[PDB]
């Protein structure tokens, strides 16, 4: 479009998407930590009498 | 054996478990690294008395008899 204000909104999204492609991958690190903690919780609380 | 009566007394080993006897139906077994429960799973509160020695009793009976 010839409107710079209209393109300004689409460029604000492309720059946001540009950072989300990177930042949203840290949810994978959160999944790895949570899964590792749940295993440590099961082993630490395992039965021994 | 029935579930022991709820007793909040416990002793931690590794970390504070915040044991609540009313949070579960059956009391979970005590693990060595987790908790030790209070003594007397099946016990009540009574009042008892020691028995005085036999020679001490005989002198009390002799005093009462000599008194009356
Ligand atoms: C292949 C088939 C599917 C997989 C199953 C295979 C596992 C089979 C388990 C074999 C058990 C056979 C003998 C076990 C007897 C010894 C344990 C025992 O006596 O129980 C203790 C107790 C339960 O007793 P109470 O609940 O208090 O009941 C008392 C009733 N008055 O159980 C336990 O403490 C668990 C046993 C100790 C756990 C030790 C953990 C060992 C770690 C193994 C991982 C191996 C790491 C490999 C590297």
């Amino acid at each position: 479009y010839i409107s710079s204000v209209a393109e300004m909104m689409f460029d604000y999204t492309a720059c946001l998407v540009f950072y989300i492609r990177i930042l949203a991958q840290w949810i994978r690190v959160v999944l790895m930590v949570v899964t590792f903690i749940s295993l440590s919780h099961y082993v630490s609380d395992f039965d021994i009498t | 054996a029935p579930n022991p009566y709820p007793n909040g007394i416990h002793f931690d080993r590794v970390f504070p478990t915040h044991y609540d006897p009313l949070a579960e139906t059956n009391r979970t077994k005590a693990n060595l690294q987790l908790i030790k429960y209070a003594p007397g799973n099946y016990s009540t509160l009574v009042v008892t008395s020691e028995k005085l020695p036999r020679p001490c009793i005989r002198t009390i009976q002799n005093y009462r008899r000599c008194q009356m």
